[PDB]
Order: C-alpha cells, then structure tokens, then sequence
C-alpha cells in the first residue's frame, strides 16, 4: 500500500520482493530500482533467485524505465546519487537503501532529498546515530517520529537478538560471545582481489574468516541490559545462504537443562516469536531451513550446556532470506505506526504515548 | 442528580469534587470527567491534593477502566478533541472545561455538541458566553442558559460584596488588584508564557497582570467600567488571595461604616458567599472555607470617605470551585436546559 | 574619615558595609559597628549573605578584639546598653541603630553618651525623632542634627515620585500599599510577637498591616497627610518588594503624562535614588539595584485622571540601605560635627 | 571557532552564554538556538535569569530572530523539529539538546545530518549507547568523531561522579547509595499537576519526593570498574537550584577517617578536580555556592564515617550552574579534539580512503 523505492536492489531486497510478493496485505509495496545493472538482468536477477528458485510468477520485462512482474510494473533507476531520483513524485515514504554505500547516517538525507520521508536502511549498524527496530526485541521501542532513518542490522544480530532476550530475561546470564557460520556470499573477493580487508579480499568460496562484527555489540546497542556485555568474530563459512551461532554464555541461572529453557524459548517462541524464534527439534543443517522463514532456527537439542553456567547456544538461520521477511514487519511497522490511521486506546490511564510528543504537559517532562 | 463531565479537570475541579463530596446533597450527578492525565493519577489528582491535604475520601478503581468515589461510578475522558470526549453515552447536561483554552464558545459547544448540554468555565467566557457568577449573575440566569463560564476567582470572588460596594454608597471610582497565588499556568519554572512576568520561575516573585475582574466588572455590572476597574497580581503564594482594591465611593463614609453597611451582607447574601471580621486571619485560616473571603473591616480604611480601602484574603481556589459548585448547584437547580 | 559605628548588624549593616565597598566616596570611616549578635558570626554572616550573595570580601584579623576587612579593618563589639557600648573610645562619628529595638532618640543619646557624634536610624523612631529622608527631607536637612531617623523602606522610597506627582500633579487622595517583605520585624515561625500577624509563621502568609509610612509622609511631606493615606502589606517575601498605591491625584493628568515626568526626574534627580520603566522585570531582576523602584509604566492606571495605580519593584533592603546611605554620606559632609 | 548552536531552549539552553559569554577561553561560538518564543522573551530570558541574576551582558536585540551579545550576535530558531533546523545551513558543528525528549541520540542524529557536525547529549539520554561522558573520568577517554552526539550524565551524578570517583580512586569502595537534594523545577509541577508519574505530579515546592536515579547506575556507566556498587534515591526537594547527596558507601579498605580522604580531597580536588571538586572548611549553605562554578561543594567536617569505613560523605552543588560548566568541559576539548588538519591514509592501501569516495567498491564491501 505504501509506495516503497529501491537504490539498486538490494541482493536480500531482490527476494524481499518476491517475499513481499510472497506477502498479500503488505501496506507498502516497491515502485522503482536505481537499476544500475539493465532490467532484464536485474529482471532475471529478480525473477530468479540463485538459491530457492527462481520467482514461481510472472515478471512483464516492460521498457528499460518499467518492467512489470504479475502485473506489478516497478519503475528502474540508475544512479548511485539520490537526490535527483525523486521517490517523491514517486511518493516514496521510505525508500530501501538499496546501497549500503550510504552506510552514514547523513547518506539517507540526500534520499529524504530525493523523496523520502523515513529511510529504510539497508545496512546494518555501521554509523550509530539510527538504531534498527527487531521484531520480537526492540521493533515496539518505535513509534512514529522515532528515526525515520531506520537500520537494518545484521541478519547475524537479527537473528542474534531474538532468542538472546530469553537468556537475559527468562534465566539470566553474566556474558557472553557467539559466532556466525556466515555463508560465503560476494562482499568477499571471490578469488585473491584488491580488497580494502584482509581476509574477504582473499579467495572466497573456499574458506571461512574468523571476522569482525559487533553484532554483539549491536545486540548491546538494541539491548542496553547488555551493553557493553558481549562478544564474537564472525566466520564466512562456504555457503550460499545459511548461517548458525556459535554462542558461549556464563548463564546466571542455576544452570538448568536447555530443553526447559528451550521450552521456555518454545515458550516465548509461543509467546512475541512467532515467525521469529523457532526451536524445533529436528538435527537439520543448511538445506533443510533454505527459504524456510522463521527467523531463528534451532533443534531444540543442538543448544545445549557444558556446566550449565556455560552455555553451549547455537542454531542455524537464513542470512539473507528470514532476514528479509524481518525487514517487512518492521518495514511494515512504519505503516504499521503510519499516520492516518485511528491510534487512540487510553489517555485516561496511560498518556504516556500521548504526551510522549509534548513533555511540559499537565506533567510530562520525567527525568526533568 | 445532574449528570455532568469535567473537561480540563483541575484541582478547582477536584476541589468542586471535594466540595462535590462536601456538598452532601449534590444535584449534580458528575459520573464523567475529561482528564487527559492518568486515572490513578486522577484519582490522586482528586485523591492527593496539598492544600486541602489529600481528599479524606478514600478512591477504588475497577480496576484501570473507571474509578468510584463515596461508593459512586466517576469515568475520566481522555481526548484532546472538544467534541470526541463522549458527552452523549449519558447526553451529559453540565460540562465544565477546565483547560479555559476555549475562550470562544465553540470549544463548550464543541463539548455540547456530542451530548454535553451546559456549560461553565474557570476561564472568563470571552463574548459569547454570559457573563455569570453567583451574587451577581447566577441569578438573572436563567436555566435556558446552557454554556456560561466564571471569570477570574478574583472576579468570581469580588462580584458580590462589590455589587453590594456600590449598593450602600456607590462608587465614584475603583482600580482592583489581588494577591493572586501562584499556578502553573504562569512560568512556575521559566518557560515561554506570553507574559514575561508569567514566563519567568519566580517562586518568590510577583506578576503585574490584570483579570476579568478588570473587565466583567463592567459585565458583571454596567456603570462598574473603567473607573471602576483594576488590575491583577499573582503573588508568590499557593492559596486564598486577597483583594487589593480602594474603592473611590460616592457616598462619604467611615470605615466600618461600610463593613457595618457590609455586616448585613454577610448577615443577608454574603452568607455562605463571603464574610468578614477584624480578628487577623491569613490564607490558611481561610482554606476549604467556602466564604469566599472575609474583608479586612479594619484595615478596608476609609481616606477622604470617598476612596475606601477594601482588604479581604478571598478563596481563590476552593470558595471559587464552591462558588462554581455553588453555581454548579443553581443550575443543578431549575433544571430544564 | 567618618568614625563611625552602626547599632545593630543586620542585612542593612551588611548593606551599608557593601555600600560602603559598594559606594565610592566613602568617608564613612565606619572602622565599628554594633550588634549584640556574635561578631565573628556577624563577620562570617558579613563574610556570607544569602540575597546579594557572600560578602566575598575577604577579611584577615588578628585577634578577637581587632578585626580587618578590605584594608579597612573594621572593629565591632556585641551588647544591649550604648552606655555598656562604648563610642568614645572611638569618639563615633555617626550610629544607625538596624535594631529597631532602640527606637527612640534616648538610645542615640546613649549612643550620643558613650562617646558618639551623629545620629540616624533606618527605622522611623517611635515619637523622640524628626526623620530625614531624601527627596522629601534631605533638602532642610541640617548635619547639625546629631540624631535623626529615616523610615522604612516603603516610606524611604514612596516618597519622591507621587510628591514630585504632588508637587506636578498633586493628589486629592493617596492610597498606599507595599508588598513589603517580611524580616525580624516578624516572627519566622508563629513565635510570640505584639503584633499576632507578625507573631505568625506566615511563611507564605501575608500580614495586612501599616508600616510608619503612611504617618511617616507627615513628616517627609508636610502636606500629603490623611488624604494621602494607606497601608502596608506585610507579604512573606525575603526580599526586593514592590510598592502598591493607587492615588486620587488633584491636577487631570492620564498614566504617561506622570511617566515622562516620573523618567525626567530620575533623568536628573532620582537617579540612584528612583527608577521607572516598563520592561517586565521580577524580583531577581533587582538584586543590589539602588534605584530605589522603577514603576510600572503599563498598569499605573489612571482614572478620572485621579484615580491613579502606581506600581514599583522596590529594593526593601539594598535600595533601602542605598537610600540609607544616601545622606547617611551628606551629614559625613557638611561636617559641622 | 566551533559552530555550535542549542536544540530549543531551556533554562541549561539559558545556562551557558552566562558561561560562555563570560567566558573567555570558549574557541567555540553559538549561532543560533531555537528559541520558539521571540527573543524579546529570550534576551528577557538570557538577559534575566531567576537564580544567577541578570545576564551581567549586554546581550542586546537585533533582528528578532538574530539578536546581540554585548555585540557579538547570535541568530534564533523557532521550532520544535531537526529536520527544519538548517545547521547545515548553519553549519553546526555542535548543538545541545534542549528538548529532553532527545533521550536518544537518533533524534539527535536528527540533526547529525541535518549540519550537525557533533551532537551535545546534555542530560541522562535513556538511549545507553552513547558512550557516558563525564568530566575528570571519561572526558578525555572520550572518543572524537566517533559517533559525534556526546552524552553527559545527570549534574547530581556528574558533578557527583568525579567525587564518586575519586573516593573509590583514594580507597576502594564496597559499594555506595546516597541521597541528593533535588531542587524544586519544572518537571514536578508547582501544583498537584497530572503527571506520568505520581511523585512530580504534586504541587511541587512543599511536598519533597524521593524518586529514582540512574544516575547511580551512570556511576557504574562512567565508573565501569565500579559496576554495582552504586545506589541511591533522587530526592526531588524544594529549592531553586542546588542539590546534595550525602554518599552511604562501606569502603573496601581499612576504615581510616575522610579527613585523610579529604587531605586526598584537598590534594585531587586542588589536583585535576579542580573546577569541580571543592572542599570549603566554613560549613555553608545553598547560596554560599550560587553563581560559583566550582562543579562540588565537599564538607570535610560534616562528612562522616560510621566504622571508619562506611563513610557518611556529603557535597553541596547546584544543578545546572555547575552543569553548565560541564557545557565548555567538552566543548573546549572537543574543540580542540576536532582534527582541523587532514588525515594519512594510504587510499591504495586504506583504499577505503579512496572507497570513502568510492564506496560502491567491492574492494570495499566490508560485513556487507
Ligand atoms: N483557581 C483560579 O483561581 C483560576 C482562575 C482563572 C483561571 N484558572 C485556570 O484554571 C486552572 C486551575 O484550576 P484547577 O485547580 O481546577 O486545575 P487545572 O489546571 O487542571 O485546570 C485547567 C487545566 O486543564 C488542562 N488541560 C488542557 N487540556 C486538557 C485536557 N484534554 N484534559 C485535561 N486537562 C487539560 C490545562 O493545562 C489547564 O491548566 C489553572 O490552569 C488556571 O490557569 C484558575
Ligand atoms: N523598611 C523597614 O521596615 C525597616 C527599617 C529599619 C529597620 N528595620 C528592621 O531592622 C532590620 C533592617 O534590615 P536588616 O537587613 O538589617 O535585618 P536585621 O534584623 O538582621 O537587622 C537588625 C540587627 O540588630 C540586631 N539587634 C537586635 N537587637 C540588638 C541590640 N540591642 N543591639 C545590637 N543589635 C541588635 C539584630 O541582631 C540584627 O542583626 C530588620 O530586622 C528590620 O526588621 C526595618
Ligand atoms: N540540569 C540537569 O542536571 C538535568 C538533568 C536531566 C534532565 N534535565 C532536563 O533537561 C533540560 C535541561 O535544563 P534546562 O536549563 O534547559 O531547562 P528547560 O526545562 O527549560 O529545558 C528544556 C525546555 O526547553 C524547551 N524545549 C524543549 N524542546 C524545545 C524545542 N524544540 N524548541 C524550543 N524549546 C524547547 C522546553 O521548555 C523544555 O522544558 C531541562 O528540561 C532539564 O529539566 C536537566
Ligand atoms: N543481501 C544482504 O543481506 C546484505 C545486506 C547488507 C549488506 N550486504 C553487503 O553489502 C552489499 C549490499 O548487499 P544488498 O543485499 O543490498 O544487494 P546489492 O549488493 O545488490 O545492493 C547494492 C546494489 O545497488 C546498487 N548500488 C551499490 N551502491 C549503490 C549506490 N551508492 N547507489 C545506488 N546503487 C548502488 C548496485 O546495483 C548493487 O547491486 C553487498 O555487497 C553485500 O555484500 C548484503
């Protein structure tokens, strides 16, 4: 419903598509790319996916400007400068940062510039200013007129951080660290390429990086329970899209079995994670939950325990495509917070939402 | 009886509502308010009050939705829309708005208009309202009159005696003034209030202002204009101010002449309004005191038997909610708009 | 160069010794001072004020018996009798007695005993004293009065502008009335005092009163007596108060034709002594400011060009002291003895 | 030197020209500030404050919105959103968050790439991420344009804290609770006024509210070495301005008196913390400290210990005077820590130098 944009599309954003195709009541829909790669090849990059198939519907490659898919004709960019490209007579709300260049928050501006109203951004939290908002974890922590410029963090956090509240919460830990098995994916030179990095500029498919993220830090960021608590180096592992933790925790609990705790994760799976922790029980691996799209992926059993204190917590996850059904929730819950619409329940009790605009209320301004 | 909502209810209004209470028999059935705020809060709104202590009437809410008070249902709206508080779920007959934001008619209407029926305010009603208080205009009332308001408590509180001022001598001239306390409504701290005086904290500092006082004098009174006219000061106090007026009379006097000729008001109409005496009294021996003051007979001095003090520490806050109640009560009474 | 020695230390002493840092041209060799309270109390309560901050003068004495401070090293002793306070030791120059206590011109001829020279008291001496204050009687002041008295604050600074009004535009009737602040005069708590309302606590309190300046002006204005009369309104404020008048002048006249006339006055005479202005300004605005009060511009109403409301944040303590020390430093000239 | 302007206006958005005009070491210089209430009120406000007394300034009126500071000028805003507020246009290096609302620097962010270079975080921002800055701890150990919108601590902690630091820094600490005097504000209204919270909705001057301060938490987030062993109530009390917390603290070493600590007060307090840190002899009172910008207000004599050990330690201070000295503390040195001169990279070998332009390089795509 909403007029959404993309800044040459996104490799998750590409699915995103077909997986906001796949959505139905999705009040947002995409109008345009920043094609800098010709329509029919970003037409048979969009129609067909390199991993689960290509799209199982219709794509009209209509004019270079705008191809269609099932009647859905999406207009086409070029240009890695914004501004000029006007999401606003495309009405864009919020455009998909469909760089990652723009990794500084100031990028998003010149697209706020170009016809934006709020920024998705794409990319994880390289500046600090934006947080992302994480279903299950820290999407509600929004309201409207709550940055616009809006992270997408690292699928790695994203699925880092749903389950990783029920230790905190549920049981309680000291610490810890964890570690991806990242899939291989380009961001890592195929072969031995001139690469600003160390080890992605070596030959990819083959090897896996012990790799820089603050995803634990990112989960820090969108959990201040944990600030500054946690740890973990990444791994680009060989595969295409799939990635499981490493996690290591000095659980505060008692140090109780995992399956009560993955009951408990089961349990708050059941509770605010539908689609978003799964534990299931099944030993599976890589294949087995490829464009399956509840967000964590755990058999139950795998996490599990050395001493109790210490917690042997690890699941398998998509890295790219759960990782965009994330993104429309959230993506959604702008529209979802989007105005507009009726949004008065109780004033009478709870103004804090009400007056959360204007502290010099009646009183309003806590913390003075 | 009367069923009745208070948009912008304020501790005046809880006052009106510990009066409400305190006025065993009241004809006005309030089950609704409008308060933005939060309902344990309301209740505390009305349950903790510091002048008058907190309301000696324990408040039970069921659990979040409503809250009962004296074994009595009370609901509290909360919308800043002036017609979308629900007035007509009862078709409410008395709304009182406390935010006085709407110095125009149409916000009252705006309240009457999704079944609110009547109307008054702490604000003095700007033009199209009538300009009614009890003592002077309560009574010329009549029923049919639906949205009305009270001007300052000043205003409210000097209306009748000073009716009466011109009654038993008249008035050459008058330039009124108050200790009036200070609110929230001027800069307790130092924020953006229209009026640099009012804009300041000044915990401890006073704001040259001036009051309907000033001007309903002449609504509440038509030859009381001008000469007879003031100004207001809000004084570094929370409580019951008091009048800083001389009143050039016509009719020469002496002092207690006047308060003599101000005993009978007392003794006749001032009764339950006002009061008066000479033993020496200060705001808190005036709290929850529905009088709305006692003059100063001995300090009210008499100079040139023409220009004559008047000194009274008047109920800016529960005798005006009380007056209010009390006028809440008249149309309480005669009920037919 | 003037030896002299006040009677009691309070705020005013503090004041007078800050005028006397404050005040350039300070003959007043004022090398002691009086107060019965404890001196190196006294010295740090010297050393710190609340309202115009500590005294950050600092001082260095040796021994309890001589004490120095800014060069002028300064002794002061505590006790009840002038007799039982010696002033020839030092042969005083002049006294003001902050006490209040010594309201009578027989302390000052204690005073005058013990070995002093001149005389005034800030407070308006009960019956044995004719006072000098500026602007109404500074002018046939002589220096050979060698015990005066000032009055209060409101009288010591109500005077000039409504008798310049008077003497500009004259006033059929005089109402006046302070916001005069509270002090030892009254009891902090509700302590036993003659007067019951300066007996009170009254911390947010007012005390409806009159201070010596409505019967003061007979004295200072020898006509604006009885027609020109209110009185004061002891309010509980600490500091910088506002004075409170509506007159009934004699000459037709409207609100600016006084102002101008009110600004050329200070624009030549009551400079230093008086202000005037319209610029919102409260309390806090006033610290240590020695114009005596700048009238409001806006809310001097005038009706029937009589009826006139006059307004003025007044420094009590500072300005007063200012006022204080304005011919406190004339009888140091003029020094006949 | 700094462009520097203030988000709206407060009575802190009044503190500093006091300061900062009177300064004479600020490289700095403000602009401009929102003052959505006509400068006429604000010189009226500047001009004329409630506690340290009239501007001592000719801070005069030019131009309605762009006035005089006894002749240096300084331009006005009026509004209460970033993205209008041009400090691009106005090339802020560096604002103040005046509206509180702020709790985050994403709003603060707000105004990052609307032209602010750097970000001044004024008050307990709610958002933890930014790094706790706190002057004599962490103002130094501050990193600079790293994430430029620069936290500061609540005035009670953060002039507590370089006290709170030093004692655990003389001794060793166990762990600490305190109380401050919270003056009488706004936040708790002057009447019973409806309020999100119980304790300010009260009529505020009487009444005298003990409420909560993660402020001591802010101890551990400035102090993290002394994690935990914080504690404490916010008493909101009626004054003006000035609070002060007696500090309960069982002291991990042996138990010898504070006069000791005190002497070690008299040495670090005439040592770096100066300028904050005073320990006066002659036991005084509120007023004894107004206008004085000396950030601590130590009482040797009337701190205490119980068993030598629980030391019962008290200091007198304003709540904003003091803090808005803290205002130039990272103002000077943020100035000074703003690089001004270039950098040497290598952008063949730090080709993100030459990927700072060329970002879309795949020679450069890192964890993206
Ligand atoms: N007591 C007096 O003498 C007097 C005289 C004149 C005016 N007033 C005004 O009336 C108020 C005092 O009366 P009170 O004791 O009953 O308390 P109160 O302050 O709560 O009453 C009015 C208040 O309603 C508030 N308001 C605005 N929108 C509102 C909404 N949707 N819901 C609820 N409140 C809203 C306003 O802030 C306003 O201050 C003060 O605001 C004062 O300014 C009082
Ligand atoms: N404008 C007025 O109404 C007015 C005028 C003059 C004096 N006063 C009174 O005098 C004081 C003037 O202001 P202030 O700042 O000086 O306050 P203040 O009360 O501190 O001044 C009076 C001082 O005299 C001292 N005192 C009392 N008895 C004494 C005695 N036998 N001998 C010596 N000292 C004695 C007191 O301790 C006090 O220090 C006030 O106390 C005030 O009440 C008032
Ligand atoms: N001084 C401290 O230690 C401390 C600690 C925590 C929080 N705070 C709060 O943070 C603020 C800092 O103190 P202060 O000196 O600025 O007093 P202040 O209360 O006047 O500052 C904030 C005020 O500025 C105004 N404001 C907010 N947003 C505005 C905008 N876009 N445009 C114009 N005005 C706006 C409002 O009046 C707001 O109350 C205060 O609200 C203070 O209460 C202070
Ligand atoms: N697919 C993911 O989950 C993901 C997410 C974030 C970052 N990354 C990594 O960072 C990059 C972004 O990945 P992606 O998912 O967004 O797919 P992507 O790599 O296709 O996104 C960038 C695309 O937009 C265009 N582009 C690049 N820079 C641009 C710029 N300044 N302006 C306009 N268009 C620009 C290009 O056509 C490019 O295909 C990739 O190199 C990837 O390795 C991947």
């Amino acid at each position: 419903k909403l007029k959404v944009a993309i800044n040459g599309f996104g490799r998750i954003g590409r699915n995103f598509l077909r997986c906001w195709h796949g959505r139905k009541d999705s009040p947002l829909d995409v109008v345009v790319v920043n094609d800098s790669g010709g329509v029919k090849s970003a037409t048979h990059l969009l129609k067909y996916d390199s991993i689960l198939g290509t799209f199982k519907a219709d794509v009209k490659i209509i004019d270079n400007e705008t191809f269609s898919i099932d009647g859905k004709p999406i207009k086409v960019v070029s240009n890695r400068d914004p501004l000029k490209l006007p999401w606003a007579e495309l009405g864009i709300d919020i455009v998909i940062e469909g760089t990652g260049v723009f990794v500084d928050g100031p990028g998003a501006g010149k697209h706020i510039q170009a016809g934006a109203k709020k920024v998705i951004i794409t990319a994880p939290a390289k500046g600090s200013d934006i947080p992302t908002y994480v279903v299950g974890v820290n999407e509600k922590d929004y309201g409207h007129d709550v940055a616009n410029i809006i992270s997408n963090a690292s699928c790695t956090t994203n699925c880092l951080a749903p389950f990783v509240k029920v230790l905190d919460e549920e049981l309680g830990i000291v610490k810890g660290t964890m570690t991806t098995t990242h899939s291989y994916t380009g961001d890592q030179r195929l072969l031995d390429a001139s690469h600003r990095d160390l080890r992605r500029a070596r030959a990819a498919a083959l090897n896996i990086v012990p790799t820089s993220t603050g995803a634990a830090k990112a989960v820090s960021l969108v959990l201040p329970q944990l600030k500054g608590k946690l740890n973990g180096i990444a791994l680009r592992v060989p595969t295409p899209n799939v990635s499981v933790v490493d996690l290591v925790v000095n659980i505060e609990k008692v140090g109780v079995t995992a399956e009560d705790v993955n009951n408990a994760f089961r349990k708050a799976a059941a509770g605010p994670l539908k689609g978003v922790l799964d534990v299931c029980d099944i030993p599976l691996v890589s294949v087995d939950f490829r464009c399956s799209d509840f967000s964590s992926t755990i058999d139950s059993s795998l996490t599990m325990v050395m001493g109790g204190d210490m917690v042997k917590v690890v699941a398998w996850y998509d890295n790219e495509w759960g990782y965009s059904q994330r993104v429309v929730d959230l993506a959604d819950l702008v529209a979802n917070k989007w105005p507009g619409l009726e949004g008065s329940v109780a004033s009478g009790d709870p103004l804090e939402d009400f007056c959360k605009d204007n502290p010099a209320d009646e009183e309003c301004k806590l913390y003075e | 009886k009367l069923k009745v909502a208070i948009n912008g209810f304020g501790r005046i209004g809880r006052n009106f509502l510990r009066c409400w209470h305190g006025r065993k028999d009241s004809p006005l059935d309030v089950v609704v308010i409008n308060d933005t705020g939060g309902v344990k809060q309301a209740s505390h709104l009305l349950k903790y009050d510091s002048i008058l202590g907190t309301f000696d009437a324990d408040v039970k809410t069921a659990g979040d939705s409503a809250i009962s008070v004296d074994g009595k249902v009370i609901k509290v709206v909360s919308d800043r829309n002036p017609v979308n508080l629900p007035w007509g779920d009862m078709g409410i007959d008395l709304v009182i708005e406390g935010t006085g934001v709407f110095v125009d008619r149409d916000g009252a209407g705006k309240h009457l208009q999704a079944g609110a029926k009547k109307v008054l305010i702490t604000a003095p009603g700007k033009g199209d309202i009538p300009t009614y208080v009890v003592g002077v205009n309560e009574e010329g009332y009549t029923h049919a009159d639906t949205i009305i308001s009270n001007a300052s408590c000043t205003t409210n509180c000097l209306a009748p005696f000073v009716k009466v001022l011109d009654q038993k001598f008249g008035i050459i001239k008058g330039t009124m003034t108050t200790t009036h306390s200070y609110t929230g409504d001027q800069r307790l701290l130092d924020a953006s209030h229209r009026d640099l005086r009012r804009a300041r904290a000044a915990c401890l500092n006073i704001v040259p202002t001036s009051t309907g006082a000033a001007k309903a004098v002449a609504l509440v009174l038509p030859n009381l204009k001008g000469k007879l006219n003031g100004i207001a000061l809000r004084v570094p106090t929370p409580n019951v101010s008091v009048v800083d007026l001389v009143v050039q009379v016509s009719k020469k006097t002496f002092a207690e002449e006047v308060n003599a000729a101000f005993r009978e008001s007392a003794d006749n109409e001032l009764k339950g309004i006002l009061s008066v005496c000479d033993e020496p009294l200060v705001s808190i021996d005036f709290r929850c005191t529905d009088v709305s003051s006692t003059i100063d007979s001995s300090l009210t001095m008499v100079m040139g038997d023409d220009m004559v003090k008047v000194i009274a520490w008047y109920d800016n806050e529960w005798g005006y909610s009380q007056r209010v109640v009390d006028l809440a009560d008249i149309v309480a009474n005669k009920w037919q708009a």
